[PDB]
RNA sequence: GGCCCCAUGGUGUAAUGGUUAGCACUCUGGACUUUGAAUCCAGCGAUCCGAGUUCAAAUCUCGGUGGGACC
């Protein structure tokens, strides 16, 4: 059998490379691969998933720095995870049978299984269906998969997909966010809370969760829920900056509402992103350039987080005949580009983008672009117009290394400020600007006069979030080189206290964290209250 | 403190710029205010929002205006928060500076900032690399000139600034470091046990820490520092207890190979006992550590020679050349202290081996057949001139080698010596009229290819490689010049010069064309009587 | 220039090798290694 | 034992006296904060060995290596 023959090229792979780190030799993979296949007479290269699966534990402890695949995944500092809920239905359905006029098959669109604004096709998609939407078998098997690629699952972090999660009965999110904290816990439990008090002294280190919602269920008293349960950034789904459209696509609600939503989440504290819609109907292309510059012009959003998704006529909504119709035209593809490269040159550089263009398979839009890459595209397009863009993806240590090579030789401070739904928000970070890489960044602001936690009522300003970027580094483990345990958070916490007890004039400090990482804030003196971490200022 | 012409140099530079002056900024910026005791800027750019800036070149000046007025907390405080090189401290004054070391740690005094100070200094100075001035030994002596005063002050607290500070030298002095533990583990304000160690665990990544103990010869460290290893103790520790029993200087043997320490090993192993001499001499075969046994070892020793002989053999595998047979005639150092073995006799090794230490004399003649047969074919031809000589009347061999070799004098001495005058002119005469033939043979090939390739090259390098080729002969024909004039041949020769001549002007006026070596123009080549 | 010497005395250092001043070797070899910085 | 024939990426292959050996399977990376596997894009693989000749040689010669049928 050929079978057996890969296994013995993969065995003397093994033995050969474990003689080279004896001595510490230095061998190319490939190299070895070509000379063991042809010296066995295979055909084919062996593939580097097997290689992986058969190290010995205590050669498994440093050959993965030689050994890990795709390490992108982890070029940005922190593990990420995605959990799928169970089908439903959207409310706003309770007028007429209209989901969104652009919105894919729902519960009960033409599909077999599948979730609203999603076919079905994903590989998420078939995880969960696998997994029959269960949350500790998917999130188990996810987590296994990852780790198969020796990668540290060190901080962790969950984002949690579906259509609608407010709008569903209480008791079915307990249990689900209990199943998941006990998934990392390995704890088994009987209300949220106990879930919570184990998962404390858990060692996976959970850091947050992030939900999707829309406006109607962002009342104080939802966010009082969600405090609750550790999420960290919200979902809205913007879609326009024109009132009109709304009706137009028959989304059921008012912009105003989103502003005050924002308005309201940015004075609790959480973090928010949008979601932008470009080449709608009854939208020229001027009009999306003005509403793309009014998008940051406006001090009403400032937003934080940024996701764009280009529009994509589908069979089965109304959109679908009303192209079939020759009514609704789409753009060229060259025209998108223009776009894109224009956009990206606009954007402030706090913000964060996340996601370009959506993962919808191909055979199915009637106007679906060829390229699956399009971030390229634009960057191409940008260096034809010679135009830079500030994005902090696109500046962040990791993927700069990973794309350029370039490393780091002069990091300073740099400090700004500007104004949001009536905030005095503030932005620290350190970063090298000759190269314009940045390793460490936080947002902190004044809390408005306004609010509804009365735990920050006088003297409180709230850091809403704090993160150095790089790779996974191991809670114990000190200095891989790199540059995520060099004492650089401590400067930027006592800066950003000695700013809020001088500049702000406060009187005590509180901030939102992830359960686990409350033990950090310990280390400095920070005691818990209710679901903040606070210090007195005095 | 500028001028006109300095601040127009400092302003264009040819649009040139380098250093602190300079700073990169972003689009449509502005200016709003300048903030002096603070050292900062604020700016507004286009999109309606505010930026706040630490120029370097004030904060820097703010420095060195701090360190001429010596308040070395502040300079350093507001040197660390901007992430700025601590070594600049240094660097600023290195000798007034190590003048006031108390001072300075009393200026500190706090043990997480002393423990940050030590684990980032470096030997380059930034001043000459990094930061410009706009007008081995030092990291080992600051550290222990620091750590005498400190520890001198209080070493009861400051336990670990010590530890550190001998961590951080030059070369890691484990071992005193681990014996700092153990009595102090032994010992009941200052550092506990379990404190210092995690303050090293982290420090030191303990596995080798292990080793190190190991290597110090002392079980009790290994015994502490192994409790944390998370080895089985059934299995190291019936190993451990083996090791233990077993002799003193095998112990440092055994340890020094399992720790690599090849030279400590051997030098242990010798005084352990001669009859593991040879078991040396395998690993010192195996390692190839023979020089380094020479010492150990001393002359008059049968170990002594028989190390230098195996030195001699077995490293020069695929070397039995000049080194390995001249050493063995030396069996070593020594002069002349072996003989009866040659490799190859490079008209050298083979005299020497064959007369000193007188074996076999000329008379067996087949060390004269060899040396001749060999150095003949490596094109020497002399060989045989001079080892013949010895040997039998072969002279007329040797005459017909040097007309082969173009050795005309050499053949007339032994013509004339040993009354060979029948051959005067039966060879040699033919030989060198041909040899004048194919010396126009090559020479039209050489302009011939010469020419090709340069007009190849003028189409759109190995040129120069031919024209040096050209130039070797100068002398050759000179005196095969009077050798054919002997028998008058004024005309071949003269047809021999003209051609040499045309060729060389050929290249003479080629070389300024292509531009590229220099030729000598103190070559003679020509005669009177052949011009 | 001292390029005579580069070999010359790299090969009559045997003179002094067969010697026992075979420590001296490199005690002139300094000479020879330090034209090779020019 | 000779005659012949063959030796190009890890494999399947084009190409040929001159500035670059082209494809194909395979493997690797990014798009991707939904994906090792998908879609696209990008990238890493090479003339059996030694002697010859030829300005120049994988293609002309010889030798060797190993393999393939002949009586
Ligand atoms: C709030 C939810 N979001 C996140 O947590 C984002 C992910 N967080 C991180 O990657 C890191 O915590 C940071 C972004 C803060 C970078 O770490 P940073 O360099 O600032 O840490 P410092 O170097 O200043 O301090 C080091 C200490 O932090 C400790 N530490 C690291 N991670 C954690 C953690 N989750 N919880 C508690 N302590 C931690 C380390 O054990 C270390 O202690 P040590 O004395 O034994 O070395
Ligand atoms: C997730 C974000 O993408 C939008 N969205 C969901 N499905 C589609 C689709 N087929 N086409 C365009 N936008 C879509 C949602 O309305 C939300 O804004
Ligand atoms: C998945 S669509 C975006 C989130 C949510 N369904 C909304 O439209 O508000
Ligand atoms: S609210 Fe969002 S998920 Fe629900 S139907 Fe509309 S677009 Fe789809």
């Amino acid at each position: 059998s050929p079978a057996e023959l890969m296994m013995l090229t993969i065995g003397d792979v093994i033995k050969q490379l474990i003689e080279a780190h004896e001595q510490g030799k230095d061998i190319d993979l490939n190299k070895v691969k070509t000379k063991t296949a042809a010296k066995y007479g295979l055909s084919a290269q062996p593939r580097l998933v097997d290689i992986i699966a058969a190290v010995p534990p205590q050669y498994r402890k440093v050959l993965m720095p030689k050994l890990k695949a795709k390490p992108i995944r982890t070029a940005s500092g922190i593990a990420v995870v995605a959990v799928m809920c169970k089908p439903h239905r959207c409310p706003h359905i309770s007028f007429t049978g209209n989901i969104c006029v652009y919105c894919p098959g729902g519960p009960d669109s033409d599909f077999e299984y599948s979730t609203q604004s999603y076919t079905g096709y994903e590989p998420t998609s078939m995880r969960a269906i696998r997994a029959r939407y269960d949350p500790f078998l998917q999130t188990r098997h996810r987590i296994e998969q990852l780790k198969q690629l020796g990668h540290s699952v060190d901080k962790v972090e969950f984002i949690v997909m579906g259509g609608t999660f407010m709008a569903l009965p209480e008791e079915y999110r307990d249990y689900f966010i209990r199943n998941l904290h006990d998934a990392l816990s390995g704890h088994t439990s009987n209300n949220i809370y106990e879930a919570v008090k184990y998962s404390e002294r858990s060692l996976t280190k959970c850091i947050g969760i992030t939900i999707e919602t829309r406006p109607d269920y962002c009342m104080k008293r939802h966010l009082s829920d969600m405090l609750t349960y550790g999420c960290t950034r919200l979902e809205i789904g913007v879609q326009s900056v024109y009132e009109d459209v709304a009706r137009d696509t028959n989304r059921g609600h008012t912009v105003k509402a989103v502003c005050e939503s924002f308005h309201l989440a940015k004075d609790s504290g959480f973090k928010v992103v949008a979601h932008m819609m470009p080449d709608l109907p009854n939208v020229g292309l001027e009009r999306d350039i003005e509403q793309f510059t009014e998008f940051f012009e406006n001090p009403a959003f400032r937003p934080d987080g940024l996701k764009l998704y280009p529009t994509l006529v589908i069979r089965g909504t109304g959109l679908y005949e009303l192209w079939k119709s020759g009514r609704y035209k789409s753009y060229s593809p060259s025209d998108l580009v223009e776009l894109v490269a224009r956009i990206l040159a606009l954007v402030p550089p706090w913000t964060r983008v996340y996601r370009v263009q959506r993962d919808i398979p191909m055979p199915l839009v009637s106007s679906g672009v060829e390229h699956g890459n399009l971030r390229e595209l634009a960057l191409a397009r940008m260096k034809d117009l010679g135009i830079q863009c500030r994005d902090v993806r696109t500046r962040e240590v990791g993927i700069q290394e990973i794309h350029h090579k370039v490393r780091p030789y002069q990091v300073e401070l740099v400090r700004r400020d500007y104004v949001a739904n009536g905030g005095w928000e503030t932005f620290l970070s350190y970063e090298d600007p000759d190269q314009d890489i940045l390793i460490g960044l936080l947002r902190l602001r004044k809390c408005s006069e306004e609010t509804f936690r009365f735990e920050l009522g006088g003297g409180v300003s709230i850091v809403r979030e704090l993160h150095v970027y790089g790779s996974v580094v191991p809670v114990s483990s000190r200095d891989p080189t790199k540059f995520q345990h060099q004492g650089f958070g401590m400067l930027l916490m006592e800066e950003a206290e000695r700013i809020a007890r001088e500049e702000h004039g406060s009187g005590k400090i509180a901030v939102i964290s992830g359960v686990g990482t409350r033990n950090y804030y310990r280390k400095i003196g920070y005691r818990l209250q209710g679901p903040y971490m606070v210090k007195m200022l005095k | 403190d500028a001028s006109f012409k300095t601040l127009q140099a400092g302003l264009s530079s040819n649009h040139v710029s380098h250093g602190e002056v300079l700073r990169k900024v972003e689009r449509g910026s502005r200016i709003v205010t300048v903030v002096p005791q603070d050292t900062k800027l604020v700016l507004q750019m286009p999109r309606g929002n505010l930026e706040v800036v630490h120029h370097r070149a004030l904060v820097l000046a703010q420095i060195r205006k701090w360190l001429d007025k010596l308040m070395f907390k502040e300079a350093f405080e507001c040197m660390r928060k901007l992430r700025i090189n601590l070594n600049l401290i240094y660097d600023h004054n290195p000798k007034v500076f190590l003048g006031n070391v108390e001072t300075f740690i009393k200026q500190i005094d706090s043990v997480n900032h002393i423990n940050l100070f030590f684990t980032e200094l470096k030997e380059e100075d930034v001043t000459k690399t990094m930061y410009p001035a706009p007008v081995g030994n030092k990291i080992d002596l600051v550290c222990d000139a620091m750590r005498a005063v400190m520890e001198s002050i209080n070493p009861h607290k400051y336990c670990l600034s010590i530890l550190t500070s001998h961590v951080k030298k030059t070369t890691p002095e484990l071992e005193i470091v681990l014996q700092k533990v153990h009595e102090l583990q032994g010992n009941a304000d200052a550092v506990s046990a379990e404190e210092a160690l995690k303050y090293l665990l982290h420090l030191v990544d303990v596995n080798e820490l292990y080793d190190h103990s190991l290597g110090t010869y002392d079980f009790d460290l290994v015994l502490m520092v192994a409790e944390k290893s998370q080895k089985d103790p059934k299995e190291y520790l019936p190993f451990l207890n083996t090791l233990k029993k077993m002799e003193t200087n095998y112990q440092r043997f055994t340890i020094d190979k399992y720790l690599k320490r090849y030279e400590k090993a051997i030098g242990h192993l010798s005084k352990c006992g001669p009859e593991y001499f040879p078991e040396c001499l395998n690993l010192i075969k195996d390692k190839n550590l023979y020089n380094e046994a020479l010492k150990l070892y001393s002359p008059s020793s049968q170990q002594y020679q028989d190390i230098s002989i195996a030195y001699g053999e077995h490293l020069m595998q695929e070397h039995m050349y000049e080194p390995a047979g001249l050493m063995f005639a030396r069996c070593g150092a020594h002069e002349k202290a072996l003989s009866a073995f040659l490799t190859c006799g490079n008209w050298k090794q083979a005299l020497c081996v064959a007369a000193q230490l007188n074996f076999t004399k000329d008379q067996l003649v087949g060390l004269g057949r060899t040396l001749a047969g060999k150095l003949v074919e490596q094109r020497k031809h002399i060989d045989a001139a001079m080892v013949l000589e010895e040997c039998a009347q072969d002279y007329e061999e040797a005459v017909l080698l040097l007309l082969e070799g173009a050795a005309w004098e050499e053949a007339l001495r032994l013509v004339y010596k040993y009354n060979r005058l029948d051959i005067i002119e039966t060879n040699v005469k033919p030989s060198i009229l041909e040899a004048q033939k194919n010396y126009m043979a090559f020479l039209d090939s050489q302009t011939a290819t010469f020419s090709r390739h340069k007009k190849r090259l003028l189409v759109v390098e190995a040129l120069s490689e031919v024209v040096q080729n050209t130039e070797n002969l100068k002398d050759e024909v000179y005196h095969i010049l009077k050798v054919l004039f002997l028998f008058e041949f004024d005309e071949q020769g003269r047809e021999l010069q003209k051609a040499f001549e045309d060729t060389l002007q050929l290249m003479e006026r080629s070389l300024p064309e292509i531009w590229p070596p220099k030729i000598n123009r103190r070559t003679q080549w020509k005669l009177s009587l052949l011009d």
